[PDB]
């Protein structure tokens, strides 16, 4: 008769309650020892054997997410430009097309 | 018995300090004596402005000290520190919190 | 080393967009994300590599990263 | 047969599902040894005692949570053989009809 | 080895403001990075000011007409009020 | 109203040289608005540093003077 079903959180319930646990923190996203190595295969290529201090990635980094949630945030304010809440890789583009990087 | 500038000045930051890196600094030739005395004085206002307006957020999170988090909700949350410090990403940050409001459920 | 892009996961780089504020992430973002994470970190690691070697360094220091970051206009907080 | 760990078929109402024996219950020392080694029921821990004279089996559903782990004995266990996945397929295949049944039904309600 | 910063005035300042309160030491350098940018855009700007006015000194009036080019909005009415208070206190008291 | 003085006919040929095929009625007026409060701050700076000359007429010197303040160089104008 009555079958199971289980407690599924409809989609985009989940997405705003980590948008609320993630807007809260602080703390670093991108992990660091992936991002190191981002760089030292980022930095080969302009001198080599750059050793690198452990601030001046923590530094490049906190740099970084600091560039990409900003670039996010504007991506997003396009996203809703076009009445959509999925944002996609032309927004990413008019909005680098607008602060003059591109 | 020798007093500081800055005690004839009234202030807390260095006065003294301010004129040495005003002249190190190359600003400028010749300096005066009111120049360090004046900057001092502004940057002890905007030291403050900053330092309340981060004293009015930690009290809320219940935090004895500043962490550098409470830093930036005082800048950005203010419409004018924030054209200053608008080009300037603070350690540890995080974002104001703001979520769009077609981003709501109905 | 070589392609250590991927260490940006997905999981990552939804993680800093989850930071921003969206909700729906289209696939096709994740490959221009990690694009524009190594212009960034290119121009800056550059400006810190001309940095490094004006000193006449070989360490990387943090406090050419944020003379680099200036230059560019974003400056950072934190670290000198 | 039945082994600590390993694969095992069950009723949950009227289908089968697969799931993992954590702990291996026997009623005459009232005891049961469980995986990461003999121990008694805790404080917090107990067996209904419609199942509690046969013994029975701590199971954990794969695919579902912790929440969803229970004692079963011999009526609610079976070995995780040919047979009963087998018969699992075939109940599926009841499920399915069921499911179909209910779209016929609802589908005459739309007209 | 000696570092020159701007710990103990800041420090001073917060009591001043709130003689209860505790500083991060992360969160100190931020203060100190912060005021050492705003004061070389302030110094920066005086500078230029004056070689475009073919002056060759750093007037208090330079700091001024800067902080109030750089500086926005009423940060600045509140930034020259104090600094022209703080030199009129430093004339006053020679 | 010597706001008003920026005409339509005038934001149509702005937004012609930007390349913009149809302009909605909307624009015209929002174009005012931005147009002021941009030049409300160039002239702003441009003032703040003529009465740093103690000039009382503002020269187009102290004009891409600002503009290299705000961050956006003219050139052509001297400087």
């Amino acid at each position: 008769g009555g079958v199971k079903k289980p407690h599924r959180y409809r989609p985009g319930t989940v997405a705003l309650r980590e948008i609320r646990r993630y807007q809260k923190s602080t703390e670093l996203l991108i992990r660091k020892l992936p991002f190191q190595r981002l760089v030292r295969e980022i930095a080969q290529d302009f001198k080599t054997d750059l050793r690198f201090q452990s601030s001046a990635v923590m530094a490049l980094q906190e740099a970084s997410e600091a560039y990409l949630v900003a670039l996010f945030e504007d991506t997003n304010l396009a996203a809703i430009h076009a009445k959509r809440v999925t944002i996609m890789p032309k927004d990413i583009q008019l909005a680098r097309r607008i602060r003059g990087e591109r | 018995k020798a007093k500081t500038r800055s005690s004839r000045a009234g202030l807390q930051f260095p006065v003294g300090r301010v004129h040495r890196l005003l002249r190190k600094g190359n600003y400028a030739e010749r300096v005066g004596a009111g120049a360090p005395v004046y900057l001092a004085a502004v940057l002890e206002y905007l030291t403050a402005e900053i330092l309340e307006l981060a004293g009015n957020a930690a009290r809320d999170n219940k935090k004895t000290r500043i962490i550098p988090r409470h830093l930036q909700l005082a800048v950005r949350n203010d419409e004018e520190l924030n054209k200053l410090l608008g080009r300037v990403t603070i350690a540890q940050g995080g974002v104001l919190p703001n979520i769009q409001s077609v981003l709501l459920p109905k | 080393l070589r392609d250590n892009i991927q260490g940006i996961t997905k999981p990552a780089i939804r993680r800093l967009a989850r930071r921003g504020g969206v909700k729906r992430i289209s696939g096709l973002i994740y490959e221009e994300t990690r694009g524009v994470l190594k212009v960034f970190l290119e121009n800056v690691i550059r400006d810190a590599v001309t940095y490094t070697e004006h000193a006449k360094r070989k360490t990387v220091t943090a406090m050419d990263v944020v003379y680099a970051l200036k230059r560019q206009g974003r400056t950072l907080y934190g670290f000198g | 047969e039945f082994a600590l760990g390993g694969r095992c078929l069950a009723f949950h109402g009227p289908l089968m599902y697969e799931a993992k024996i954590l702990k291996i219950w026997d009623p005459s020392s009232k005891m049961y040894t469980s995986i990461p080694k003999p121990q008694k029921l805790g404080e917090d821990e107990s067996i209904p005692e419609e199942i509690i004279n046969g013994k029975c089996f701590f199971i954990h559903y794969q695919g579902w949570k912790s929440s969803w782990d229970e004692w079963v004995g011999y009526d609610r266990i079976r070995a995780y053989n040919e047979e009963n996945i087998a018969m699992k397929k075939r109940l599926a295949n009841e499920a399915k009809e069921a499911k179909k049944s209910l779209l016929e039904q609802q589908k005459k309600k739309k007209l | 080895t000696r570092k020159e910063s701007y710990a103990i005035y800041v420090y001073k300042v917060l009591k001043q403001v709130h003689p209860d309160t505790g500083i991060s030491s992360k969160a100190m350098s931020i203060m100190n990075s912060f005021v050492n940018d705003v004061f070389e855009r302030i110094a920066g700007e005086a500078s230029r000011l004056a070689h475009y006015n073919k002056r060759s000194t750093i007037t208090s009036r330079e700091i001024q007409t800067a902080v109030r080019l750089l500086l926005p909005g009423e940060l600045a009415k509140h930034a020259v009020s104090e600094g022209t208070k703080a030199v009129t206190k430093y004339t006053s008291a020679k």
